[PDB]
């Protein structure tokens, strides 16, 4: 669909290459990052790599389904991390771009 | 409330 094309060619394109994107390009690895409570707190992990694969593989049935996955990724970050953690500011920066681009997405 | 990434 045209909305999913826009989410891939415009939204994901902008977010994937952003200088703050690197912590979000793959699933949170609780072992690598030393976060033994991560999966106790966050029950629906999400990341941009997964979203990008789903767009590439025509996994989504609706634009809002992809938008919900972006939202879950950012919301997980705000719920799990401390308010003062730098990753929170990175997520906020990327979410602002997501919303600005989504404001001009096609309607169908 | 999580340990957090720093």
């Amino acid at each position: 669909t045209n909305q999913l094309q826009y989410l891939h060619k415009v939204v994901m394109k902008a977010l994937w290459k952003h200088q703050f994107a690197w912590p979000f390009r793959q699933p949170v690895d609780a072992v690598k990052l030393g976060l033994p409570d991560y999966h106790k707190i966050i029950k629906q992990p999400m990341d941009m790599g997964t979203i990008k694969r789903r767009l590439e593989n025509n996994y989504y049935w609706a634009a809002s389904e992809c938008m919900q996955d972006f939202n879950t990724m950012f919301t997980n970050c705000y719920i799990y991390n401390k308010p003062t953690d730098d990753i929170v500011l990175m997520a906020q920066t990327l979410e602002k771009i997501f919303l600005q681009k989504v404001a001009s997405m096609p309607q169908e | 409330s999580g340990r957090g990434k720093g």
